[PDB]
RNA sequence: GUUUUCGUUGUUUUUU
């Protein structure tokens, strides 16, 4: 998946409005990093 | 038995909130005249493991 | 049947005689103000480029313990509730501050005042840096050396201080009631006497001393309590109060909103 | 190293204070007679001005390498 | 093509990963890569 | 690894038996061995680290 | 690493609801409260309210754990009242009595100006 | 396309 390893930041949601990277796409469902946090959380392709 | 109770505003007020700093080193190595190591963002068809 | 009296009020703190209620829920009411109060106060700090020599973390923080002007806090909604992609001025404000220290010699003190409201879903009166007065430049922010340029991009989010201290917008919120120790829920230490070895409370004026031979009235209750109201700034002791009522009473309608619904 | 911008404990503001309180220290005003003028009761507030340490000068001597 | 910068000087030159690695403008034997080019965020909380 | 599992549990030095036990799992957050104040009596330990 | 979101402490989660109801057969005519995201500010309010009714024979909650934004209470209205008709009862006497200080305190800071 | 790896031995320090 080359859609990955790029930034992206989230547009509804409990964390509305916070960059990020994409680490892991098995399938379906996108896991991202977070940069405030040293956390990575997973959410939906759509958000 | 030593278990301390804290106000949590004064820490997020940042109350006893401290830093960390890490220092790391690297260096390219020299495994003869014509042989050495290399700074580089490897690629995977070029270096292995 | 609840009564208010303000003994002193002020901008900042109101102080009054609130009797005729209960204990239990003059302590829910001052919980309330001090944690169900949603302001606002900068959220997420953003850096185009630093210089100084703090760690960006750090000056975030700084960021936000800052108390901002959040008299319409009330209309601009969470950010979460917002529908729109990313932010918009409906559910954020934007704000910046950018600061450099020009001169070999010296040392530029960057201050709150520097923060400017660069947006903010107006015409709500948000997102401006409180000051104790115009003249102060506010909180001293940094302090920019020669050579040191300080410019950064933040936004700000609706909030309660449940959600982090920094929304708490009372600074300070006393309580007492019975100065005198009528009810007697207290038991006082002492070595030769707590009478002579305790002080005075400020509000003692307003109950009498028991008399010597009186005896104790195991139906006295706690009615009469004594409050001061200090903000942090953000808002007013008044609209704080105010607010922290309409808080507790849409919390209560929801609640028995909850109780028909399921039903 | 710098003036906290609240108090810990209650919460309240203190850092623009910092610079007046040194001004009123300038003079050689009590500690506790310009804790007063600051309006500063609760010694909650009081502590940290009381002994807070500032040292980000330290750090502006340093040449900035830039 | 990426930037970097002295420490005593205070200037900023770039190289190519082939020029030893000196000062451009004063000798000073040390340098430093700058900032990168991403925004940065903070929750400042 | 599900709630209320058992599990077992062992501190040091393990003088006697008791000093080790078997306990049911309870998951919550933060990074911290919640323990019931009494089980330490026979742990001899209290929370100075 | 592993302490729970702040933000949380409020919101209440979708499949959820606020307030969770359960019958107490142990005894008569008394229910069980399951609590989600409130505290004592609203637990002892209420408590407080509704113990002042004569027509109550139980009531008492407590919370499970302070980790946790979810407590629980225990009501039992005698034989008549059921007990959510009651708790209903509380709410509504707290809406009022707080809207007549709301007026009175709004009076009280318009008069001392 | 599945698959897939970092060293030792010492030292000194503290950790109860
Ligand atoms: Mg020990
Ligand atoms: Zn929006
Ligand atoms: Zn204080
Ligand atoms: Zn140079």
């Amino acid at each position: 998946d080359p859609t990955l390893n790029k930034t992206v930041k989230i547009r509804q949601g409990g964390y509305k409005g916070k960059i990020g990277i994409v680490k892991e796409a098995n399938g379906d469902r996108f896991r991202v990093e977070l940069h405030n946090p040293n956390k990575t959380i997973p959410i939906p392709c759509s958000f | 038995e030593d278990s301390m109770i804290m106000n949590q505003s004064s820490i997020d007020r940042g109350l006893f909130r401290s830093l960390f700093f890490r220092s790391y080193m690297d260096q390219e190595k020299r495994f003869g005249i014509s042989i050495v190591e290399e700074f580089e963002k490897p690629t995977r068809a070029t270096t292995l493991r | 049947e609840p009564k208010v009296n303000i003994i002193n009020a002020q901008d900042d703190e109101v102080e009054l005689m609130l009797s005729d209620v209960n204990l239990s829920l003059a302590n829910s009411l001052r919980r309330t103000m001090l944690a169900e109060v949603p302001t606002l106060a900068i959220d997420l700090v953003e850096i185009k480029m630093n210089t100084s020599v703090l760690a960006d973390e750090f000056i975030s923080h700084r960021l936000g313990l800052i108390p901002l002007v959040s008299e319409d806090v009330e209309e601009m909604k969470y950010s979460r509730d917002c529908t729109c992609e990313d932010y918009c001025d409906e559910c954020s404000v934007v704000l910046e501050l950018s600061a450099r220290h020009e001169g070999e010699e010296g040392t530029t003190d960057v201050y709150s005042s520097s923060l400017i409201k660069v947006s903010g879903p107006g015409n709500l009166n948000v997102g401006e840096p409180v000051r104790r007065d115009d003249y102060d430049q506010g909180i001293l922010l940094c302090k920019l050396r020669n050579h040191q340029e300080l410019n950064i991009r933040c936004i700000a989010k609706k909030g309660i201080a449940k959600e982090h201290a920094k929304w708490s917008p009372c600074s300070a919120i006393a309580f007492e009631y019975d100065p005198h120790n009528k009810l007697k829920h207290t038991d006082f230490w002492f070595e030769v006497d707590a009478k002579k070895e305790w002080p005075d409370s400020k509000y003692a004026t307003w109950e009498e001393p028991p008399k010597p031979g009186e005896v104790f009235d195991y139906k006295a209750k706690p009615n009469r309590f004594y409050m001061t109201v200090e903000t942090t700034g953000s808002l007013k002791a008044n609209q704080v109060f105010s607010r922290g009522i309409k808080t507790l009473q849409e919390k209560l309608a929801n609640v028995l909103f909850e109780l028909e619904n399921s039903r | 190293m710098i003036i906290p911008v609240r108090c810990f404990s209650c919460g309240k503001v203190v850092g623009d204070k910092w610079d007046a309180y040194l001004r009123l220290l300038e003079e050689g005003k009590q500690e506790g007679d310009a804790l007063d003028e600051l309006k500063l009761k609760r010694y909650c507030c009081r502590r940290m001005v009381l002994t807070h340490v500032d040292l980000i000068e330290k750090f502006l001597r340093y040449n900035p390498l830039e | 093509g990426v930037k970097y910068t002295c420490g005593a000087c205070a200037h900023n030159f770039s190289l190519n990963k082939s020029d030893p690695v000196r000062c451009k403008e004063c000798g000073h034997r040390v340098i430093y890569k700058a900032r990168t080019k991403r925004m940065i965020q903070f929750d400042a909380r | 690894l599900m709630d209320d599992d058992p599990v077992l549990f062992n501190r040091q030095p393990s003088l006697h038996k008791m000093s080790m036990m078997a306990h049911r799992v309870k998951v919550m957050p933060y990074s911290t061995f919640r323990l019931n104040l009494s089980v330490t009596s026979p742990y001899n330990a209290d929370f100075d680290g | 690493m592993n302490a729970p979101d702040r933000f949380e402490l409020f919101i209440l989660p979708d499949d959820v609801p606020k307030l969770k109801i359960t019958p107490d057969s142990r005894v008569p005519n008394c229910i069980i409260i399951k609590f989600e995201r409130e505290d004592h500010t609203l637990a002892n309010l209420l408590r407080e309210e509704l113990a002042l009714y004569p027509d109550v024979t139980f009531v008492a909650y407590k919370v499970e754990h302070p980790l946790f934004a979810n407590f629980v209470m225990r009501l039992q209205t005698e034989e008549g009242t059921r007990p959510k008709q009651a708790l209903e009862r509380a709410c509504a006497s707290i809406i009022n009595k707080l809207k007549t200080l709301d007026h009175k305190f709004n009076e009280e800071w318009n008069i001392k100006n």
